[PDB]
């Protein structure tokens, strides 16, 4: 939860 | 961690410049890469095909299960217009159903930190507001509150509450603010602090914690105190008592097997008898090996089968065969194996039955078991003592300290 979130 | 049935999904690049996806996770966090957000555009295309929480198992036939975060984003970035995903839904493991403290649903860490800041800075300190909030939040939510409080005030929350709160209430609130591993680690350090040892507290934590819990405790202990927990146990304990505690603290007990080994249950029962009541003296290493290495469901059946060979049950046998700290350790361990909720119910009763209160044991159990098995503890307590745990806390404690403990209890029975 709320981890590093890369958006592609 | 429940992995759903595997599924294939085709996603198409959008003219906005991407797939409309957001992902978290990777092999570095030892959990697979998961879908965290699906865009407004892609959701209309993928209605019923892809979901938030889906783990990405394959990309265009490439296995990305054991790949780290950036490795997956590079594949999707260096991909084409269409991409084929092999996915599986990850239903996160649920918590206990038998805890008294649940997670607040409409949780706002910013609003909680603000309300706590207001209560702390109210003339005289509004303890009731502080207790009401922190006892109706899960431990993980309190961690979010502490992070938000520090950003809002430039002051650590636990530091602020140490000056705003006093007495046993402070001990409860500061205890609730630590993670489970931090709380146990710091309680263990306290039991070995300075000369002498609070063996009862060391015994209580080491005998009662599971493999996973002891694993996290051993890690967090070394981070906090820059020494291994095993080394402090060795320096504060001696003889066979030390060996038992060292063995348990490793948290390498056999995990629950799928099949019941009736032949091994019988052989372990005889070896326990042959090592103790049946002979003069005791083969303590045999007792330690069987009671620290076998799984808990197994030892439960071993202790019943033991009664077929021995005139005394395992607990009475321990009392007759060993003495002192070694005896106390074995007695606690067997209770934790046989019925851990009943074990804690009895320790709660012991801390309140007589003159005054052993607040150290009362606070530790109400904090550490609030999200584990407090509902079972309450059930065993009311069954054995005829009155509720709630009732006993009322008669032994007062003030905001009392209200805090009653909240961790969860209600009357
Ligand atoms: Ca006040
Ligand atoms: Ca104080
Ligand atoms: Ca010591
Ligand atoms: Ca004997
Ligand atoms: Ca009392």
């Amino acid at each position: 939860r709320k981890l590093p979130e890369t958006t592609l | 961690s429940h992995m759903g049935g595997e599924r294939t999904v085709t996603i198409r690049r959008q003219t906005v410049g991407g797939f409309g996806l957001s992902i978290k996770g990777g092999a570095e966090h030892n959990i697979p890469v998961v879908v965290s957000k699906i865009s407004k555009e892609q959701r209309a295309e993928l209605s019923g095909l892809l979901f938030i929480g889906d783990a990405i198992l394959q990309i265009n036939g490439i296995n990305v299960r054991k790949c780290r975060h950036e490795e997956v984003v590079q594949v999707l970035r260096n991909a084409g217009e269409e991409v084929t995903l092999t996915v599986s839904f990850l239903k996160r493991a649920p918590g206990s159903a038998y805890g008294s403290v649940k997670a607040y649903t409409n949780f706002d860490a910013e609003r909680d930190a603000l309300n706590i800041e207001t209560a702390i800075k109210t003339k005289g300190v509004d303890e009731v507001t502080i207790v009401n909030i922190l006892t109706n939040r899960s431990n993980e939510q309190r961690q979010d509150i502490a992070f938000a409080y520090q950003r809002r005030t430039k002051k650590e929350l636990a530091s602020a509450l140490k000056s705003a709160l006093s007495g046993h209430l402070e001990t409860v609130i500061l205890g609730l603010l630590k993670t489970p591993a931090q709380y146990d680690a710091s309680e263990l350090k306290a039991s070995m602090k300075g000369l002498g040892t609070d063996e009862d507290s060391l015994i209580e934590i080491i005998c009662s914690r599971t493999n996973q819990e002891l694993q996290e405790i051993n890690r967090v202990y070394k981070e906090m105190y820059k020494t291994d927990l095993e080394k402090d146990i060795i320096s504060d304990t001696s003889g066979d008592f030390r060996k038992l505690m060292v063995a348990l603290a490793k948290g390498r007990r056999a995990e629950d097997g799928s099949v019941i080994d009736y032949e091994l249950i019988d052989q372990d029962a005889r070896d326990l008898y042959d090592a103790g009541v049946k002979r003069k003296g005791t083969d303590v290493p045999k007792w330690i090996s069987i009671m620290t290495e076998r799984s808990v469901p197994h030892l439960q059946k071993v202790f019943d089968r033991y009664k077929s060979y021995s005139p005394y049950d395992m607990l009475e046998s321990i009392r007759k065969e060993v003495k002192g700290d070694l005896e106390n350790a074995f007695l606690n361990l067997v209770q934790c194996i046989q019925n851990k909720p009943l074990y804690f119910a009895d320790r709660l009763y012991d801390s309140m039955k007589g003159k005054g209160t052993r607040d150290k044991v009362l606070i530790r159990i109400m904090v550490s078991r609030s999200e584990v098995d407090m509902l079972k503890i309450r059930s065993e307590f009311k069954r054995k003592y005829g009155k509720s745990l709630y009732y006993y806390i009322q008669q032994d404690t007062k003030g905001d300290y009392q209200k805090a403990l009653l909240y961790l209890c969860g209600g009357d029975d």
